[PDB]
């Protein structure tokens, strides 16, 4: 009997989650669906200086929402490629609206065809939708 | 790039402000995604249109009313007709009567053939071939 999902958090004030590469890279290999080791493996793979875009985009075990709360401030480029696939479009338009290329943002959306989507935006309650359409203007 | 177009009417004060030397390149570039109705009006007030002449001459075949117009005046500016005769040939987005009113007294035989020419371009004869009745004996 054993928690997983929380041996993270206390090497995480130790800051040595690199020495849990060996035994999770084994319990991947058996293949385990787990969120707990799904996301641990995202997360140190952000901090080996690394570009682990791919293994977020093609891991469809972790969870969107941890890494992108993770690579808020890290890296929104990775952040707003977890939310698209998790499409968190909230947390989406909560972070890169705020600080990022809103490129992203509007491939995502003309991707996601999502009208309600819109609607959320399209009101002039957000300061930053003038940036966001002088874009999509050339996305489209 | 723009997403907007008053950056447009901006940079052509910009420019001719400025560097109005190289402005026939943006005006080239620029030609494509651009109200040529507003360039000319705009012009008009600065009076700077002998400048841009040849582009206009380019324009000319998306056969703007205004367009037309401010050539002609400045054909008649420049005092040449061979190009005036091809372009109310090959165009006619513009009214007849004034260009008559100027030709028919521009002190030379030519445009005043032209003031006489044109009028049967509205159907009127009976003053076309009575102008020339003053001038050309020689079987015009």
């Amino acid at each position: 009997q054993f928690s997983t999902d929380e041996l993270v958090a206390e090497v995480e004030k130790r800051n040595r989650l690199k020495l849990l590469l060996p035994w999770l890279e084994a319990r991947i290999h058996e293949g385990c669906e787990e969120p707990a080791t799904h996301n641990a493996l995202a997360k140190i793979y952000i901090d080996s200086n690394n570009n682990p875009e791919r293994f977020l985009r093609e891991n469809p075990y972790y969870d969107s929402r941890v890494v992108g709360k993770y690579c808020e401030k890290r890296d929104p480029h990775l952040a707003c490629v977890a939310y698209e696939r998790g499409q968190c479009d909230l947390e989406l338009i909560n972070v890169c609206n705020e600080n990022s290329l809103f490129k992203s943002l509007s491939r995502y959306l003309v991707r996601r065809k999502d009208p309600e989507l819109w609607g959320s935006v399209l009101l002039e309650s957000n300061p930053y939708r003038r940036p966001l359409i002088d874009q999509v203007v050339q996305t489209a | 790039k723009v997403a907007n177009v008053e950056l447009y009417y901006r940079a052509i004060q910009f420019y001719l402000e400025f560097k109005p030397l190289l402005l026939n390149d943006l005006l080239m570039v620029l030609s494509p995604r651009l109200d040529h109705t507003r360039a000319v009006n705009y012009f008009s007030k600065v009076k700077q249109l002998p400048l841009v002449k040849p582009y206009l001459r380019s324009v000319q075949n998306h056969n703007n009313k205004s367009v037309n117009e401010s050539l002609n005046n400045l054909f008649i500016t420049e005092e040449d007709y061979q190009a005036l005769r091809t372009s109310i040939d090959a165009y006619d987005n513009f009214d007849n009567i004034s260009l008559a009113q100027r030709l028919e007294k521009h002190e030379l035989i030519e445009f005043r053939r032209i003031a006489a020419y044109l009028f049967k371009g509205n159907n009127r004869w009976k003053q076309s071939v009575e102008l020339c009745k003053k001038d050309s004996l020689y079987k015009d």
